[PDB]
């Protein structure tokens, strides 16, 4: 039963801050590289950042670097992206995989969360 | 860093057309992409890994191949259970990168 | 030919010159043994190595030849006195010590030029009949506890051996080395283990003649020394013991592909790569660890770190061959990680491969092979003159792995190139055969793991899959390149006539507003290389915390901006040094004289030309941040000399101080302090070296010039060059200042007793007294008493001032001050005993040290530079002083003794720092004083006096 669940989305307004968390059923997340991939409404696929559970934690996105900030909790086997400075541009239905064990990856992904940025 | 493109905006094809989507790579990739389906509202699908791998649960008409710079996943025979929106990824210890996208659309 | 010598090799292979002679022998019993004959040394040496190290130490007692190395020097059956070993070497200028490392107990000593046969008849005993008192196994048991309890919280020993851990259990690599009070007394007598008996069952079965190799020199023949060596260790008992090898590796596949998260006590971000790999000590002829040590570890254009550096990752980065033991070894590539650094570990691991593969992709290359060829044969050739004690002791431990012919060119000369190892070393470097270790306070409460012996938190998990493979298919990067050409290879090693007028002693050759220049060609050593040091003198580098900072800043920045210039250089034996002092900048500039001129012009040119990287600044300003903040994490005596120094000087910036005022440097700022510090300076330099007169003065108007065209330098005002005082302390006074220690359990102390202004009758008032109570001090303090194993008396000399101190670190409250007062009324009556003949026996000695001349040229020239910055300029003071040592009489030191030093004397000046623990607040002592607490140091200058200056002459 290898499957992940988002949660933590909902409305904010710009400047705010969200803290969105990928829980993790199954397997250990220091087994694999964790990412998050953000979908805009109408737009294809962006990925937002990246966690390595194990250690070498953050690998962000020019477009994301400075204004989020990825962790994550072995004992929880829980990865966390807390979102600060929030564009309307963030708007978006945020996926969180893991990767597969290979170069090119990302087999498992979940349901993901909505962010909305908005009044 | 390193961008990727797509051969087609979008396409119609026929139940037991061959489909081929191509994307292609700014610098040097070797191997290190990967293709996704994603049908309209959930979760993309990973499709193949390794730029050429089929990956475990993948019905075998999908087949990735690597020509250098440009990566193409052919459809042996698209069916009703195939037809989605298909990105492909990059996957190196930059910042991964996505195509645009590939809308195949089917026709009956 | 004697029976009692196996084989005698004659011809060993000498550097040119080497002007010493050798002859190397192997005994009968096995005892490899190589003779120096140097008919000008000062003091003879010799020096033992056993081949039997701490990983033969029996599992139920973690470290038994360490503990056995410290009871040889307690006493054998024919000199059963527990410290005549030590004693005979106090009393003929001598010294000695030993270590135990891995598959070596190394025992080596220094004595009087003409007391070689009396120390090497005591040295001999240790190894035919020790006594193993059980009064002194009880006790110095405390000492080596006291050697553990220093290094407990010390991350360099922590990250040692926590890479014992955790690898295979029972592989004696995972043994205990060092050894604690528990390891040594609590658990053997808890279980019901003789230690005495176990001394000899590990004595009486390892130290084996055939595991044994001396070195002696001295003034004697090689005959008269061949002689000295087989009437006392031809007798050593040979067992036929096997040679301890080790040829199973200790990291198998279950220790493969692992990482490991640890915790330092001090605020360093460091990132170690390991490498298992087969024993090459073999191949010591082509040397493949060496050659791919060199490439990766490589600082140069295209290289590996200076790649680094572009991405702010990395600030240094170490690789090669390291050490293991017989039968396995590792390759390590070690790296400093910037803050952001930390955070993209994988993709610098993958740089690293990205790197190998191009040394796999071109292939070995064979000019940089004989290039190292080249370099080592000549940094061979014109190899400095080594010191006895240092020399023997590193002989003695190679004479084990190479032939008597060949024990000199060892560690130097290479002769096959052979691609076929490099290939082989270069095949078992692959991500399947990495272990990675990252060192890091951030992963502090998420530690899960505790390793037994430090107790450092760490925690252990496997590297993904999916970043191994990654990792395998590491694609060329188009940023690495080899390294070009080493053009600073000297070409010319012509040895510049010496002048008639040359002088012995530095001459002041020019006097300017700008600059003074002090010059001496070589006279003595005749090698092609000089040293060039220059005192750049300026108020702005001191004057506030905040222009303290900015003056390491600057030149720490500097420095980075020359690491790719300069490492091509420090290969050709062509090193600097460059640091901020109290009174403005020091550069030192030694090695090959050949291609010197460029290197020093770069950097004067670069230091008034200099621009700022803004990313550059804020990573050393971070480094530097935490630099001063891990300062608390130091020794407690290590605390206890710092603050006196802040205490005893006219002015002086903490660490708080300097840390507190760092958060104002700002870029802007320091790119106005630079024009602001190169506005006035003053260069008191030493040009000391193969250079004639006239290119000296040429050298000088070189850094003149440059820093006149390009920084506008104005020549700094006389009455500005004021260096600073020492405080000057009351008749009777006694001052405590006391402060705590937030990381060590130890107490640290300093009591100092200020005598008076240097003088030739105050500076060998001390220097004969601190003589006689040199070896007392040590016994009484360390030996009998067991107060700890840091146990120190010497004279302190500090800005003309000078006087008594006594350093000492234990587990014991700063009592501490107690038994050295009743120490020294021990040495009141024992001067009073003291026989005549015993009496200048000490003169004899002291007069030795201060007359031992300087072996090679950078030696004579920090003895010279020490009188420039000094400001006494007394170039021939050993002569000088021992002229005046040899007149006193041993009532002229009861008088200074009773007069400045007595705990009753009229003049005792005497200050003591007490660095506290966490929670600590039948020789009898003296009644001692109630002493006046220092309470603000700012306040405690204001109400002294301050010492003059030493008048110039």
């Amino acid at each position: 039963e290898v499957q992940l669940v988002e949660s933590g989305g909902g409305l904010v307004q710009p400047g705010g801050s969200l803290r969105l968390s990928c829980a993790a059923s199954g397997f250990n997340i220091s087994s694999s590289s964790i990412h998050w991939v953000r979908q805009a409404p109408g737009k294809g696929l962006e990925w937002v950042a990246s966690i390595y559970s194990y250690s070498g934690s953050t690998y962000y996105a020019d477009s994301v670097k400075g204004r989020f900030t990825i962790s994550a909790d072995t004992s929880k086997n829980t990865a966390y992206l807390q979102m600060n400075s929030l564009r309307a541009e963030d708007t978006a239905v945020y996926y969180c995989a893991r990767h597969y064990s290979a170069v090119a990856g990302l087999d498992y992904w979940g349901q993901g969360t909505l962010v909305t940025v908005f009044n | 860093d390193i961008q990727m493109t797509q051969s087609p905006s979008s396409l119609s094809a026929s139940v037991g057309d061959r489909v081929t989507i191509t994307c292609r790579a700014s610098q040097s990739v070797s191997s290190a992409v990967a293709w996704y389906q994603q049908k309209p509202g959930k979760a993309p699908k990973l499709l193949i890994y390794s730029a050429s791998s089929l990956y475990s649960g993948v019905p075998s008409r999908f087949s990735g191949s690597r020509s250098g710079t440009d990566f193409t996943l052919t459809i042996s025979s698209l069916q009703p259970e195939d037809f989605a929106t298909y990105y492909c990824q990059q996957s190196y210890f930059n910042p991964i990168t996505f195509g645009q996208g590939t809308k195949v659309e089917i026709k009956r | 030919n004697n029976p009692a010598i196996k084989r005698i090799g004659n011809h060993i292979t000498k550097s040119p010159e080497d002007k010493r002679e050798y002859r190397g022998l192997e005994l009968a019993n096995g005892i490899k043994v190589l003779l120096i004959s140097d008919p000008t040394t000062d003091k003879s040496s010799a020096a033992l190595d056993v081949h039997i190290g701490s990983l033969s130490d029996p599992p139920n007692i973690a470290g038994l030849s360490h503990f056995l190395e410290h009871m040889l020097f307690l006493g054998t059956k024919k000199y059963p006195k527990e410290n005549e070993y030590s004693q005979f070497l106090s009393e003929h200028a001598g010294s000695s010590n030993a270590f135990t490392s891995g598959e070596h107990t190394n025992y080596y000593f220094d004595v009087s030029h003409e007391h070689l046969e009396g120390a090497l008849d005591r040295f001999a005993q240790f190894f035919l009949s020790p006594l193993f008192d059980e009064s002194a196994k009880d006790r110095e048991v405390n000492a080596v506890d006291s050697e553990h309890e220093k290094n407990v919280m010390n991350d360099a020993w922590r990250l040692f051996q926590l890479e014992k851990a955790t690898g295979n259990p029972k592989h004696p690599f995972s043994k205990f080395g060092t050894g604690n009070k528990y390891t040594l007394e609590t658990r053997p007598n808890q279980e019901g283990i003789d230690v005495r008996q176990e001394l000899l069952k590990f004595h009486s079965a390892y130290y084996s003649s055939n595991l044994m190799a001396v070195v002696v020199l001295g003034r004697e023949s090689l005959d008269d020394l061949t002689n000295l060596v087989v009437k006392l260790f031809s007798e050593v008992e040979n067992k036929n013991v096997p040679l301890p090898e080790f040829p199973e590796h200790p990291f198998q596949e279950e220790h493969l592909k692992q990482l490991y998260k640890i915790v330092p006590i001090k605020d360093i971000r460091n990132l170690y790569v390991t490498f298992p790999i087969p024993d090459l000590q073999k191949y010591y002829k082509s040397n493949p660890g060496h050659y791919l040590g060199h490439l990766i570890g490589h600082e140069g254009p295209g290289s590996l770190l200076s790649e680094l550096k572009s991405k702010g990752w990395v600030n240094t980065l170490v690789g090669g061959q390291k050490e293991g033991a017989r039968g396995f070894m590792f390759f390590i590539i070690n790296v400093d990680l910037t803050e952001e650094g930390l955070l993209h570990v994988e993709d610098i691991i993958l740089h690293m491969f990205q790197y190998i593969q191009k040394l796999r992709a071109e292939g070995p290359q064979e000019w940089v092979f004989q290039e190292l060829k080249d370099l080592n044969a000549v940094a061979f050739r014109f190899k400095d003159k080594e010191r006895p004690r240092g020399y023997t002791s590193k002989i003695a431990g190679i004479l084990h792995y190479y032939p008597l012919e060949e024990v000199l060119t060892a560690e130097y000369l290479l002769e096959e190139f052979r691609p076929d190892l490099i290939e082989m070393v270069l095949d078992k470097l692959r991500p399947e055969n990495v272990r990675v270790a990252i060192v890091s306070k951030s992963f502090e409460g998420k530690t899960d793991r505790t390793e037994e012996w430090y107790g450092t938190q760490y925690k252990q998990e496997a590297i993904p899959d999916e970043v191994i493979k990654k990792w395998q298919n590491a694609d060329l990067n188009g940023k690495f390149k080899l390294p070009t050409k080493n053009e600073f290879i000297p070409t010319n090693f012509e040895i510049l006539p010496l002048e008639k007028e040359a002088t012995p002693y530095p001459a002041l050759i020019k006097d300017t507003a700008m600059s003074k220049l002090w010059f001496k060609q070589d006279d003595k050593f005749f090698l092609p290389k000089a040293n060039l040091n220059f005192e750049f003198f300026s108020p702005f580098a001191y004057v506030d915390p905040l222009h303290s900072n900015m003056a390491y800043l600057y030149l720490e920045l500097l420095k980075d901006s020359l690491n790719e210039y300069a490492y091509a250089a420090e290969l050709a034996g062509l090193s600097y040094d460059l640091q901020n002092t109290i009174y403005g900048m020091y550069l030192s500039v030694k090695g090959y004289n050949d291609k010197q001129p460029i290197l020093l012009k770069k950097i004067i040119e670069k230091m008034a030309t200099f621009e700022i990287d803004e990313k550059r600044f804020e990573i050393i300003k971070e480094a530097y941040m935490r630099s001063l903040n891990n300062f608390r994490a130091e020794q407690p005596h290590q605390h206890a000399m710092y603050y006196l120094r802040l205490l005893m000087t006219e002015v002086a910036w903490t660490k708080d101080e300097l840390k507190e005022a760092l958060d104002d440097v700002t870029l802007p700022r320091l790119k106005a302090f630079i024009p602001q510090l190169l506005s006035r300076l003053h260069i008191e330099a030493l040009l000391h070296g193969n250079i004639t007169k006239q290119a000296a003065l040429g050298i000088m108007q070189m850094v003149e010039d440059t820093l006149i065209e390009h920084a506008h330098t104005k020549p700094l005002l006389p009455s500005q060059l004021v260096r600073y005082r020492e405080v000057q302390l009351p008749d009777r006074g006694w001052f405590v200042y006391q402060q705590r220690n937030e990381v060590h359990n130890n107490s640290g102390i300093e009591i100092y007793y200020q005598t008076d202004m240097q003088s030739t009758s105050e500076n060998m008032f001390l220097e004969l007294f601190a003589q006689i109570i040199s070896e007392p001090a040590f016994n009484t303090l360390r030996t009998k008493e067991q107060l700890g194993y840091i146990v120190f008396s010497g004279p302190r000399r500090a800005n003309g001032i000078q006087g008594l101190r006594f350093i000492i670190q234990s587990e014991k409250p700063p009592y501490l001050e107690s038994r050295v007062e009743a120490f020294l009324i021990t040495m009141e009556k024992s001067i009073e005993d003291m026989t005549e003949e015993a009496f200048q026996k000490h003169i004899q000695a002291l007069a030795i040290r201060r007359l031992d001349k300087p072996k090679k040229l950078s030696a004579e020239s920090a003895k010279y530079w020490g009188e420039i910055i000094s400001q006494q300029y007394n170039f021939d003071r050993d002569n000088t002083e021992v002229a005046y040592l040899k007149t006193l009489t041993k009532e002229d030191i009861i008088k200074f003794y009773k007069e400045m030093l007595a705990v009753d004397a009229p003049r005792r000046h005497k200050v003591s720092v007490h660095v506290l623990a966490r929670e600590m607040d039948l020789s009898q002592a003296p009644a001692l004083p109630q002493p006046e607490v220092i309470q603000n140091m700012t306040e405690f200058k204001r109400g002294l006096p301050l010492f003059p200056l030493v008048k110039p002459h």
